[PDB]
């Protein structure tokens, strides 16, 4: 039962990691870091526009209540399993839920705004990959939502 | 193997260019004929109605030049009329 | 309409006839002026008129540009053509390109290995689309049509005299001689090529804009027997 | 220099005339292989030709702009560029 006071307790926990002076405030510079640590998923430009709506300098601070405003703003605009499945499905050569591990690297590191060497190394160590073949993406839909 | 000059246009433009341009008009009509014919064939190969392909025709322009009362016809007609001149030739053009 | 943010468009320029720009904000009717990001500056602005429903020329997608045939493009206009020719010529050194039925040859002012006999072999027997465009592909197309149908064939070469039409004709005749297998008997090439200095001396002039301009139509009829062995040429003017 | 040469060789007007008709064209297998990006799995039927017809009339509602030949779909100017723009937009949103 989302956005009840229980869920706001872990939002205070994760916020307290970045309120290093301990006054109820965090910098704009880590706002994406805390939101994605809590597992809510904004894009880069979206986050930057949400920061620059608060300050044209971009370099500033946000108090705990208005951090909860920014969390609620993203929660109103949340994805779904079928919307994430659609994003993988345009790359499906067969139509069976599988995508090439070669073309996956092209999608991760050449197309779009891209994933870094660290993000690639971390994900590839857990995924255990040594090849370029077809691999199931319905797992990705479930596990990353 | 036919080697010929292309369309020509300069700051000062004269009879040499006029002739060259007329020859290029004729070649272009032939080129349009050839292309339009091959398109009509391809359209029938693909079963597409010929009424969709609009035919651009420069015959009205060729008629302005080579036909009776055309710019060349009035030039020859001016060459044998007594005391004809580039000015009266130009007047015939405007009048016509 | 769909003239959106990040759409690429062409704009006219004095130094290079057209320049590429990127639409910095979505267009909507009544947004009478466009914010355009240029290579020279992040924003320089261009204006549109209610008159004619005025718009800048849109640009073709990158997959289509550089193609061997200009009819493959989706937007057909001056900057797209110019760009395709510029890139193929400048970056890939490709001096030949197709437009519909026409072959476009860009004069390099330099010798190239593309006229070698191995390439003559490579083009022999091929269909038009099976190969990148080359004058031998035109020569082959004519030669195959002459064999397939009784109707005669003509190669028409047009452009300024400086563009090198003689080189195109030289290689087309050599191509015919070689694919016919006639050069073990024919001596027509040597004589036909040796005729050019006189034809240029008598039939060529200096114009206000060009030197060695050709002022007549020259027609060389390469005759063939019933087995397609070459017979010596007939010249008309 | 080159724009002038291209104008003089008639290449530009040839292209202008060509642009008034179905200038581009794609085989059914090739078109299907390119544009699956714009076909949900419930748009995909038991035939690639009928799939391409039901998809193309959904993607471009204006029935003048294209025609179905025996082996190829043919297109007016701008239509393929719109399909590739939409393809690039869909793939950009997806990879993001």
């Amino acid at each position: 039962d989302q956005l009840t006071e229980e869920q706001i307790a872990e939002f205070k926990e994760a916020f307290s990691l970045f309120d290093k002076d301990g006054d109820g405030t965090i910098t704009t510079k880590e706002l994406g870091t805390v939101m994605r640590s809590l597992g809510q998923n904004p894009t880069e430009a979206e986050l930057q526009d949400m920061i620059n709506e608060v300050d044209a300098d971009g370099n500033g601070t946000i108090d705990f209540p208005e951090f909860l405003t920014m969390m609620a703003r993203k929660m109103k605009d949340t994805d779904s399993e079928e919307e994430i499945r659609e994003a993988f499905r345009v790359f499906d050569k067969d139509g069976n839920g599988y995508i090439s591990a070669a073309e996956l690297r092209h999608v991760m590191t050449n197309l779009g705004e891209k994933l870094t060497d660290e993000e690639v190394d971390e994900m590839i160590r857990e995924a255990d990959i040594d090849g370029d073949g077809q691999v199931n993406y319905e797992e990705f839909v479930q596990m990353m939502t | 193997v036919l080697d010929i000059y292309g369309f020509e246009t300069f700051e000062i433009n004269s009879f040499e260019q006029f002739c060259i341009n007329y020859a290029n008009e004729k070649l272009q009509q032939q080129f349009n004929m050839h292309v339009f014919k091959l398109e009509q064939e391809e359209y029938m190969k693909e079963q597409i109605p010929w009424t969709l392909i609009d035919f651009y025709d420069n015959q009205p322009c060729i008629n302005l030049i080579e036909s009776k009362l055309g710019i060349l016809d009035l030039l020859d007609e001016e060459c044998k009329m007594p005391k004809g001149t580039d000015d009266t030739w130009a007047q015939k053009l405007y009048n016509t | 309409e769909l003239y959106t943010k990040f759409a690429r468009v062409w704009i006219p320029d004095p130094e290079e006839v057209w320049k590429s720009a990127e639409l910095l904000k979505d267009y909507k009717p009544g947004d009478k002026v466009l914010l355009l990001h240029l290579e020279e500056g992040k924003d320089l602005e261009y204006r549109l008129d209610p008159k004619t429903g005025e718009l800048p020329h849109l640009r073709n997608p990158d997959i289509l540009v550089g193609e061997n045939d200009l009819t493959a493009l989706s937007y057909l206009h001056e900057p797209a053509v110019l760009h395709n020719l510029r890139v193929r010529f400048i970056d890939s050194k490709l001096i030949y390109t197709y437009c519909g039925i026409v072959l476009v040859a860009i004069n390099p002012y330099e010798q190239l290995p593309i006229y070698g006999e191995d390439i003559i072999n490579a083009y022999s027997g091929q269909n038009m689309g099976d190969m990148d465009p080359h004058i031998f592909a035109v020569a082959e197309e004519a030669y195959k049509q002459m064999a397939r149908d009784e109707r005669n064939q003509s190669i028409i070469v047009s452009g300024e005299s400086g563009a090198g039409k003689t080189v195109s004709a030289k290689y087309a005749m050599r191509y015919f001689a070689t694919v016919s297998g006639s050069a073990s008997e024919a001596n027509v090439e040597e004589k036909v090529l040796a005729s050019n200095p006189i034809m240029e001396s008598i039939g060529n002039a200096k114009t206000t804009r060009n030197d060695n301009s050709s002022r007549f139509g020259k027609y060389i009829e390469i005759g063939f027997d019933k087995r397609y062995r070459i017979i010596g040429a007939n010249m008309r003017t | 220099r080159a724009v002038q040469q291209l104008r003089a060789c008639g290449v530009l007007e040839t292209i202008r005339i060509s642009a008034a008709g179905f200038p581009s064209r794609w085989t059914y297998q090739e078109f299907f292989s390119r544009y699956r990006v714009l076909m949900k799995q419930k748009d995909v039927l038991g035939d690639r030709k009928q799939t391409c017809k039901n998809v193309l009339e959904k993607l471009i509602l204006d029935k003048d702009k294209y025609q179905f030949g025996k082996t190829k779909i043919f297109f007016r100017a701008g239509q393929v560029a719109y399909l590739e723009k939409l393809r690039a937009d869909k793939l950009r949103a997806a990879c993001i």
